């Protein structure tokens, strides 16, 4: 388990990690329920972050997930289906509902902010995909947030 | 070694050991008759058969017996026969054998006193030692 | 069937369903029990099992030859499972499956109602070749006269233009409550929460049954043309846009600084010229070639 902690402290190896974290869940396997029980929110907290979302409720729905389900891997299915569906209010809902289910990350601040402002051009693709030559208030107002900072985002993008 | 033996009783005219008459049923006659049930439970049959113990104890007359059920799918070898005067010459016998066994698909193989062939190993003694063992 | 089952009594028959399957499967006695658990399943509000072994179902096929009240006739039950997402192209096939039991028993009521209720969603189904084709098919058909409004559902077929959905519902608000059958339009619309899905559906069959067609016939086209030729809000056209832009179904770019938006590609040099090219070398030589032909027939045939 905290091979893959310190293995994913650096965020370099996002698979291998999570093969740690799904070996010591394998340990924890029908003898430790509070050890067992966290392994869950790190392998899919290392997934969703590896931008592949749908093998998250994959998971969730294998038989195994079954015996350890519960708030914390329903809080992970609406983050991943946040994700999936790139929600700037989505994401921000569940985090805001979730919260104290949530603060469980031993660092919340950087798994949270990266996860974050790739939600930010997540949420660009889609809504600023059908239009060529629009005027910025509009798109400022579908993303439901201020102009100058969207501005400097999306010239980072064609940056 | 193919269309050579001629016929014989059945293993009725054998007895005293019907345990292992039985035995080598499940491992032969039945794997092929009825293989459902090993898919069933899931577990492959088994695959070779050794035959050891006194001289006379009905060895081989009861691979008699069992070759006298089938009479066309059955390969008999002495073990002894195989070796030449050349330096290959002799895998190449077995390669064919098992070519040719790959070709019928219900082949069975027999092999009297593997101890000509068989042997153990040997710290490089001589080279007719080494074709025996290649 | 002593306790009438309950969650976990239908969850009994659960764990020994696939046994026979291996022991031994009979076409009259497994193919029913196999069927049997499925449906206490759906009682249980499970879907994903449910399905999976319904897979073995659709294998089983093949006996309904000679089993006329059991097997073609779970399918009802099937829909079921097909029933609880938007798989409205499932179904499809499905009640023409189902199209026949009421004709092998050849009633032509419970039939007749087969065949309002294998159409009514047709159009309710995503375009897709096989939707085109499978209305051909469906088409044609020697009862398919027997349902006098499948013209006035043909009109959605091609080239759609003045399909309003306005007009629509002034020509179908009594298919759906009023009619001699009126089962499958009451699955479609009656049921408040199906009914009601199924309205937002339709409306979705026609916004973007209309959009196509636009794309088919339309260089560039106004805001406001649109707002007004959809009868709907421009915010609601970039909806309807967005989302099927997104889908990549139809493209388009709605350039909105000044409204006016193409339905059009741009064009490549190579390709241009590699078209006009084309019309050249086709449709200029060889019609050339052909025409001569005929016009040489035309003397064997008249003075030499
Ligand atoms: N139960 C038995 N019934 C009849 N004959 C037997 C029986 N057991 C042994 N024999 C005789 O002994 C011989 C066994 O020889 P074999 O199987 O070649 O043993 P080994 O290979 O040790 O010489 C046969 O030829 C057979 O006639």
């Amino acid at each position: 388990m905290q091979s893959g902690i310190i293995h994913a402290a650096e965020e370099k190896d996002w698979k291998t990690a999570y093969s740690y974290f799904y070996e010591a869940f394998e340990g924890y396997d029908s003898i430790d329920s509070p050890k067992a029980i966290t392994s869950l929110k790190y392998m899919l907290l290392c997934k969703i972050m590896l931008n592949t979302p749908e093998d998250v409720q994959a998971l969730v729905s294998g038989k195994l997930a079954l015996r350890y389900a519960g708030r914390q891997t329903e809080a992970l299915k609406c983050v991943a289906q946040a994700s999936k569906n790139r929600s700037l209010a989505d994401f921000e809902k569940a985090l805001t509902d979730y919260r104290a289910e949530l603060r469980d990350d031993p660092i919340i601040s950087t798994h949270l902010a990266k996860l974050y402002d790739n939600l930010l051009e997540q949420n660009l693709i889609r809504v600023i995909e059908p239009f060529s030559r629009v005027q910025i208030e509009h798109i400022s107002s579908l993303i439901k947030l201020s102009k100058a900072d969207v501005e400097r985002k999306l010239s980072q993008m064609i940056l | 070694m193919s269309h050579e033996d001629p016929g014989n009783v059945s293993y009725s005219e054998i007895g005293g050991l019907s345990e292992q008459i039985r035995e080598l049923r499940e491992v032969i006659e039945l794997p092929l008759t009825n293989p459902e049930l090993f898919q069933r439970v899931g577990i492959i049959p088994p695959k070779g058969c050794l035959l050891y113990g006194p001289p006379g104890t009905g060895k081989t007359l009861l691979a008699r017996a069992v070759a006298s059920q089938l009479d066309c799918n059955f390969l008999k070898v002495v073990s002894s026969s195989i070796v030449d005067k050349y330096i290959g010459e002799s895998a190449r016998l077995i390669r064919e054998m098992f070519n040719y066994a790959r070709d019928h698909q219900p082949c069975i193989i027999f092999m009297d006193e593997i101890d000509a062939i068989g042997g153990r190993r040997f710290s490089e003694g001589t080279s007719a030692d080494r074709e025996i063992q290649r | 069937k002593e306790q009438n089952g309950d969650v976990k009594e239908a969850a009994s028959i659960l764990q020994e369903l696939q046994v026979e399957t291996y022991g031994s499967m009979e076409k009259k006695e497994r193919v029913e029990f196999i069927l049997e658990q499925m449906r206490l399943c759906l009682a249980v509000k499970d879907y994903i099992r449910t399905q999976i072994i319904s897979k073995k179902i659709n294998t089983k096929f093949f006996q309904e030859e000679n089993t006329e009240k059991l097997k073609l006739k779970y399918y009802n039950l099937m829909i079921q499972l097909d029933q609880h997402e938007g798989s409205y192209l499932s179904i499809c096939k499905h009640y023409r499956a189902i199209y026949d039991t009421p004709c092998i028993q050849a009633e032509s009521e419970k039939w007749q109602q087969a065949l309002k209720s294998v159409v009514l969603y047709v159009i309710l189904a995503p375009f897709d070749n096989e939707q085109s084709d499978l209305v051909h098919r469906i088409s044609g058909d020697k009862k398919l006269e027997e349902i006098p409004k499948y013209k006035d559902l043909l009109k959605l077929f091609t080239t759609m233009e003045l399909m309003r959905w306005s007009t629509l519902v002034e020509d179908y608000g009594m298919e759906l409550r009023k009619g001699s059958l009126e089962s499958p339009a009451t699955d479609v619309f009656g049921s408040t929460e199906e009914g009601e899905k199924r309205w937002k559906d339709l409306k979705n069959r026609v916004v973007e049954h209309n959009i196509r067609i636009m794309a088919k016939y339309y260089t560039r086209i106004t805001m406001k043309r649109m707002a007004q030729l959809l009868d709907l809000s421009v915010d609601e056209s970039e909806a309807f846009l967005s989302n099927l832009v997104v889908n990549k179904t139809i493209f388009a770019k709605v350039d909105r600084l000044a409204g006016i938006i193409n339905f059009q590609r741009p064009k490549d040099p190579n390709n241009l010229l590699n078209d006009w090219s084309q019309k050249l070398n086709s449709l200029m030589s060889l019609v050339n070639k052909t025409t001569h032909l005929i016009a040489k027939e035309e003397m064997i045939h008249n003075l030499q």
